[PDB]
C-alpha cells in the first residue's frame, strides 16, 4: 500500500486538471516524497481506509478533481468515488502544507 | 444522487 | 462526533419537508436525545461513517427528503451523498422506532 507509482499510473483527473497540469505534477512530486505514515494517511483520507485492495493501488482508480482556484480552504475528499477534491493552489509549498494539514487530522 | 451536481467522475463510476 | 446542533444548522430538506414540518422537528428532538452510541450509529447509517469530517458535522450537508407516505418500511439513505430518505410517519414514537431499527440493524 506504499507503491504510489502504481497509484499514479491509474489516476485520472477532473474539474480542469490533466496529467500535465502544473498543480498535478507538483502533487505527485509531493506524495512520492511522503513517508510511509503520510502515504497511509492519504489513502485513508481519500479512500476511507489505508488497506490496499487486492490487485494493488491501481484498482482504486483515484480521481483528482479541481474544485476551485487558489484558496486557504483545505482539500476535501469523496471516499465513495476515491476522489481528492484539490483546489489549484498557487505554489507547491502551499499545496504540501494544505494537503498535509488535511490528512493529519486523524 | 453530485446524478445533486455535474461531476463527470460520478457519471463515469455510477 | 456528537455535535448534532451543527448538523441541524446545515441540514437541507426536500420532497415537501421544511424546517417547520412537524415530523422534521420531531426528528431533531429524537436524535438530540440519542445516546452517544445511537448518534454514531446514525452517522454510520446516513453518511457511511461515524467519524466527523474536518470542520464538524456541519460540513456533512445532510439532506432529509420525503420518501413516500406513512408505512412500516424503514428509512433509507444514500451514504455517498449524506441523504436521509424518510417516509412521513404518523407519530414521533413510530419515527423513533423505525429510525432506531434502521440504524441498529444496518
Amino acid at each position: 500500500n506504499l507503491d504510489f507509482q502504481a497509484l499514479e499510473e491509474t489516476t485520472e483527473y477532473d474539474g480542469g486538471y490533466t496529467r500535465d497540469s502544473v498543480l498535478i505534477r507538483e502533487f505527485w512530486e509531493i506524495v512520492h516524497s511522503f513517508t510511509d505514515e503520510q502515504k497511509r494517511l492519504f489513502l485513508q483520507f481519500t479512500t476511507g481506509t489505508d488497506r490496499a485492495p487486492v490487485g494493488g493501488l491501481g484498482k482504486l482508480k483515484m480521481i483528482i478533481a479541481k474544485n476551485g482556484p487558489d484558496t486557504e480552504r483545505l482539500p476535501t475528499s469523496h471516499t465513495c468515488f476515491n476522489v481528492l477534491l484539490l483546489p489549484e493552489y498557487s505554489s507547491k509549498e502551499k499545496l504540501k502544507e494544505r494537503l498535509l494539514k488535511a490528512i493529519t487530522y486523524a | 444522487x453530485x446524478x445533486x451536481g455535474f461531476w463527470r467522475y460520478v457519471y463515469q463510476k455510477c
